């Protein structure tokens, strides 16, 4: 059994270059991630600072793409202009990596949308995936932008005209904002001045704790077609909020008494998600928790019943067994110059609710504003565009909107 | 001002933050009490009758 | 002579089975009274085990009393079910199930005269529940004059593995309530909370559980591989604890079971065995007896032990809690003795009650079921793989008229 | 941004509050009947006895 | 045979008992570790009253502890003959009393004493013919009194044609640890003159001056007065153990020693008790004894019976000893001091005679007075509760928590009329 991991963008492969550290220095288990990888950008810049870093000979020369000049934060420009001609090249090796294996569970995907290249060929390369595979499960970690925090300008642009295409080509997606990371490493981590290279080192530990049921033998084991089921009740609504715990410094974590108890806790208070939003506004509709390590059935048992008996979090109508626990023995590994001390035990929550029918309404205002002025909209249509796909991706999110609305009655 | 001295007095009638689950597990043990004792009086109902 | 296989489904059913082949190899070994009668469990175990995640089938292996399953007998998919009892009933099964018919088929004409097969399994997952109920059935139709048990765990909202477990545990007692004999009902539940208040543990781990049901397991079979003054084999429990075919869904419970703490401060006597065997905190099911009548009761004895408090203890009982009863049968409990208790003993007992009470359960799943079906959630994951919208119908219409029989006799 | 903090908390706190349970409450009245009931099953039976 | 389960209540009750199983254990041949090691077939056929073989000559005790603080507990399980006990006997809550009557008695009491219940009746029903049931507890406590009174209310419904007895120590002023002592005293003998079989009252002050004079020692801890308490109680039912010239059970001395239905309040005491130092010098003979037992110092009750006159009285003594002194002495004692006794009875003490004595000893007695002197304690508490009350101190944890004013009302009026039924009667 194997999961190959797809890296698009600049912050695509920068998270795939934690990852895959995480990877090697945890390791037959090993059989599932060896690199069955592909990092592909438009920019050479950051593959090629791979190709001379200190994992040269890591990883096979062909395996990492690069283009020949950047789609500049323009969706258009890397779906329509350059996409055509490096994502035949990439999913024409993509094929030979799934005729290597055997037994694949899926594909898993990191790209961020708010750029051109983890946007526009990221959709790209999802539909060619689609149409090729179907039956097989891609797992997209994408990274929408925050509301208040922000990089780009045309980014709105982007997310829209990205999440047109994330609804019915992805399968499971998980939500990862910037302003909500920064938040964590500021008050669990107390780093009050950090960088890229942090957000990326604990994107990697939610990503190992998903992936440690296949890897590792555990009380309760859970595969990637589980998830399938466990947390989307409906076709088009798969988007979820993140969680981990405990994510600690080095000389709190020996103080403090890390159980199962309170770390189920501190997995649902809306002060440790991944994602901007307050879940307070919604309603859960399922929750997934991942235990890894000093598990034993009992105490997850009891944590789960804590939670559905207290009243400041309440779940849908519809699910008295609102949870899919799992149990997996082997405890999470740890980097030098990594920050996060070495636990007994950790859970990874990835829950589904009604709060992210909030950013997407949030994200509504920002789009609408800009285009209703027809501001940077000549990039786009001169790249190949229209105003057809503008307006059609727009109603799009209107119909999601009502879509949460109705369903979280 | 209105809004914070309409959480103060909401704050007051919710008699504290403890307060609904103590409630709650009382009425549930007291179910259990009663489910006891009925068994013990079925019990010597019974022996009366053989 | 009188001949039991064993079929282990799904990760559940695979872990039981690791623990019960333990005690009974063990169990069979000094004396010669244990070289007779190991033919019914024994040619190498008469075994199968079956499963869809090569994990399980690796933890077999690894653990010790693993090297003693037959490797033909690892019948064995690839690609894993994932909770779905329509993958675990429809697409998955179709190309397994054959396989271990094949199987079960050499390891059934292996031995003479079959009494029955034995099958341990759960109702929640996909992989235990749906291909060992489709197994179920092809056994049915084969071989419809043996005899067949089913040890089958239930979900309780109060342990709620997945999210999905209504939709499956509806629809697996569907098919039960046609294909087996008779079946023992256990939960997660009732055994976390033995644990708790008999066995006083603080890290009840699986491996606890598993060694429970696997006694149990053990109890009921006692009668075959052992010489006793009242022999009770299968087929005659059976009929004294049906009253009506369709009514066989069964509460269990065992004892002795103290604390190590007190272990050398109690007594083991039949009344203080029968003490313990009709607590209603010593159900193996979260079904409440006290909450309804008992139809029959069945008690197996093991040890050297006076017939005559057998049946006048039974007798007390019976004349005290006369509330708890049918009324149109009077003398509502069976009893046997074997006089070969289990390893570690002196005297043991084993209780299967057929209650009323258990018609809680099947309605206390409804509502769950109810609640998901009527706004259809997680419904497609059913659907787009063969089912239609008539078998959720059909499986809550059986659900329905079952507790209304309980709650008719009741 | 302060109002909206504000307002959260108060919703927080309304969720909070003791409800009366109903389908607990009904279920003690009606086991204390039954109980009610057997005390007088059990007196005649005593008569009876004597 | 005829079976006596023990109940012991709150950490006065706890620790009483544990001196009690330590000293019968002894008399009967069992180990610390449970194990029979004895000689005489004597000590092998009668250890049914007290004790249940579980496997392999292991005999436990047939006692049950009941508190609320968990110090207690550990306590008994620390100390030696600490392991012989069931663990499932160990019923126990956690938040304690805080010697507030009514939370023993109405807060904290409904949660623990049907757990309590249980264990009493699955060693109720253990035994085949009960006897009656043995509680040790104090009346100044909390957890003492209010628990161990509403188990007796409770059982006394359940088992009403058995007997019942209560080892009770009382608060006096002048050994006054607690502040409320008169609100636990009134309101636990207010519930005593109607439930419980007859109660054996004690005090502390009375141990303390038995240590003091009699015995002469010079570090009296608690471990002493509890050795006390246990050679009385052991002396109670030495004519269930071991037979005699003349046995006498605990129904035959109940209902010998009480005239009246709600006078069941007694005074004790016990003979030989003498210091080491005089310990070689004396002499064991039945008028010795008989001195030393009738004397008022040595009453196990700080309430004086010179002060009134005695209603009845009972012996039980332990030895061989020739019954014609037995009777001559219970004789000259009641014809030399003739006031002393009432006078519409004649022969007013009730004597019995077991062939075994304690442990260590040639020749013991063991005296239990039913006189009408006892009215002093009752008054010296009812005045304290009335001061108390006239001006309700310390009220609102009473009121707060359940009770009203009419059931303070009801204590003094219950008390008042037996006063005044004691003073009619003498
Ligand atoms: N978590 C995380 N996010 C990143 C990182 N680098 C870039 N991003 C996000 O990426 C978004 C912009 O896209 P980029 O990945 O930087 O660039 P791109 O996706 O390759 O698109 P082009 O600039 O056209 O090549 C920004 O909003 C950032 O939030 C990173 O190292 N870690
Ligand atoms: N007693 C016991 N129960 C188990 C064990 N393993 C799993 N379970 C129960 O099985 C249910 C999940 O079964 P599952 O693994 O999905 O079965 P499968 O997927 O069909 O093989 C949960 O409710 C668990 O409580 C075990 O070793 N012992
Ligand atoms: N004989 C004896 N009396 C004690 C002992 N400990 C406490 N007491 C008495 O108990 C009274 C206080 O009662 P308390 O121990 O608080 O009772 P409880 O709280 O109900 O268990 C005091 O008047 C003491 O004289 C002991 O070890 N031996
Ligand atoms: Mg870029």
């Amino acid at each position: 059994r194997e999961v190959i991991s797809i890296h698009i963008g600049q912050a695509g492969i920068q998270v795939g270059n934690a990852c895959w550290e995480l990877y090697c220095l945890e390791h037959d288990a090993f059989n599932t991630f060896f690199p069955r990888c592909i990092f592909l950008d438009l920019e050479p810049t950051v593959v090629d600072e791979v190709r001379t870093g200190t994992y040269r000979q890591l990883f096979h020369p062909e395996q990492l793409i690069s283009g020949k000049e950047d789609a500049a934060n323009n969706f258009a420009r890397g779906h329509y202009t350059i996409g055509k001609e490096i994502v035949d090249l990439a999913l024409d090796r993509i094929r030979k990596l799934a005729d290597n294996c055997t037994g694949l569970q899926g594909f898993l995907v990191f790209n961020a949308v708010g750029g051109g290249t983890g946007s526009g060929l990221g959709s790209l390369l999802l539909e060619r995936l689609s149409v090729d595979y179907g039956k097989k499960s891609k797992l997209g970690f994408t990274v929408y932008p925050s509301p208040q925090v922000s990089t780009a300008v045309v980014e709105p642009y982007n997310s829209v005209l990205s999440t047109h295409s994330l609804l019915e080509h992805t399968d499971v997606a998980v939500m990862l904002d910037n302003e909500a990371i920064y938040d964590i490493c500021r008050r669990s981590l107390d780093i009050e001045r950090p960088t890229y290279t942090n957000l990326n080192r604990l994107i990697a530990q939610v990503i190992s704790s998903l992936t440690a049921s296949l890897r590792f033998d555990g009380a309760l084991n859970v595969d990637i077609t589980e998830f399938q089921t466990n947390l989307v009740p409906y076709p088009r609504i798969h988007f979820m909020l993140s969680s981990y715990a405990p994510i600690i410094s080095a000389e709190k974590a020996y103080h403090e008494q890390l159980s199962v108890a309170e770390i189920t806790n501190a997995a649902f208070e809306p002060a440790s998600m991944m994602v901007k939003c307050d879940p307070r506004h919604g309603k859960y509709m399922a929750c997934c928790l991942m235990y890894r390590g000093d598990v034993v059935p009992k105490d997850v048992n009891a944590s789960v019943a804590t939670i559905k008996t207290k009243r400041t979090i309440q779940f849908v109508d519809w699910c008295p067994t609102g949870f899919k626990c799992g149990i997996n023995y082997q405890p999470p590994t740890v980097v030098p110059g990594g920050d996060l001390a070495k636990v007994q035990r950790a859970v990874c929550m990835i829950s589904n609710s009604t709060a992210i029918g909030e950013i997407f309404s949030r994200l509504d205002h920002k789009f609408d504003l800009m285009y209703a002025k027809r501001a940077f909209v000549h990039w786009y249509v001169g790249e190949g565009m229209e105003e057809g796909e503008f307006s059609e991706a727009r109603e799009d999110l209107a119909a999601l909107e009502k879509d949460f609305e109705e369903v979280g009655a | 001002s209105e809004m914070g001295s309409t959480l103060t007095t909401t704050r007051n009638n919710m008699g504290g933050i403890f307060s609904a689950k103590e409630q709650s597990t009382a009425v549930q043990k007291r179910i259990k009490l009663l489910e006891n004792r009925l068994e013990k009086a079925y019990v010597k109902y019974n022996q009366s009758i053989t | 002579m009188r001949e039991i296989v064993h079929i282990q489904g799904g990760q559940c059913g695979n872990q039981i089975g690791a623990k019960f082949w333990e005690v009974v190899s063990d169990e069979h070994g000094d004396s010669d009274l244990q070289l007779e009668r190991i033919n019914v469990y024994f040619n190498v175990p008469r075994a199968i085990l079956m499963d869809l995640e090569p994990g399980t089938m690796d933890s077999v292996r690894s653990g010790p009393y693993g090297q003693i399953f037959r490797p033909d007998n690892f019948v064995f998919g690839q690609t894993g079910a994932g909770n779905n009892w329509a993958k675990g009933h429809y697409t998955e099964g179709a190309e397994l199930i054959d396989s271990v018919l094949d199987v079960v088929r050499k390891e059934a004409e292996s031995c003479d005269c079959l009494q029955g097969f034995q099958v341990c399994h759960s109702l929640g997952g996909g992989t235990g529940s749906g291909m060992g109920t489709l197994l179920i059935s092809k056994i049915r139709e084969e071989y419809p004059d043996r005899m067949m048990l089913t040890f089958s765990v239930v979900p309780s909202p109060k342990v709620s593995d997945t999210v999905v477990e209504p939709y499956n545990a509806t629809l697996s007692v569907h098919q039960l309530v046609e294909n087996a004999d008779e079946c023992m009902v256990l939960d997660n539940e009732a055994l976390y909370d033995i644990c708790f208040r008999t066995l006083k543990l603080t890290t009840p781990t699986f491996g606890d559980l598993n060694h429970l049901i696997s006694a149990v397991m053990s109890g009921i079979t006692c009668c075959l591989r052992f010489p006793g003054q009242l022999n009770a084999d299968l087929r005659k429990l059976a009929v004294n604890l049906i009253p009506f075919p369709r009514l066989h869904f069964f509460m269990v419970g065992f004892t002795p079971l103290t604390s190590r703490g007190s272990q050398q401060y109690r007594a083991l006597t039949v009344p203080e065995l029968t003490q313990q065997m009709w607590d209603a905190k010593n159900m193996m099911c979260a079904a409440d007896p006290r909450h309804g009548r008992y139809l029959t009761a069945s008690a197996l004895f093991r040890g050297r032990m006076s017939t005559k408090e057998v049946d006048e203890q039974m007798l007390n009982v019976q004349n005290k809690n006369s509330s708890y009863f049918v009324e149109w049968i009077p003398n509502n409990v069976k009893s046997s003795v074997c006089d070969i208790p289990p390893k570690g003993l002196k005297m043991s007992a084993t209780f299967i009650g057929n209650s009323t009470a258990i018609q809680e359960m099947f309605k206390r799943v409804s509502e769950q079921f109810t609640a998901m079906f009527r706004r259809k959630a997680f419904l497609h994951w059913y659907t787009g793989e063969g089912m239609d919208e008539m078998e959720f119908t059909e499986a809550e219409s059986n659900m329905n008229d079952l507790v209304s029989e309980y709650q008719q006799y009741q | 941004n302060v109002l909206n903090k504000q307002r959260d908390d108060t919703t927080d706190a309304s969720r909070l509050t003791p409800g009366e349970l109903s389908e607990e409450q009904a279920y003690i009245q009606q086991l204390q009947d039954e109980m009610k009931q057997i005390d007088e099953e059990l007196v005649e039976a005593e008569a009876k006895n004597r």
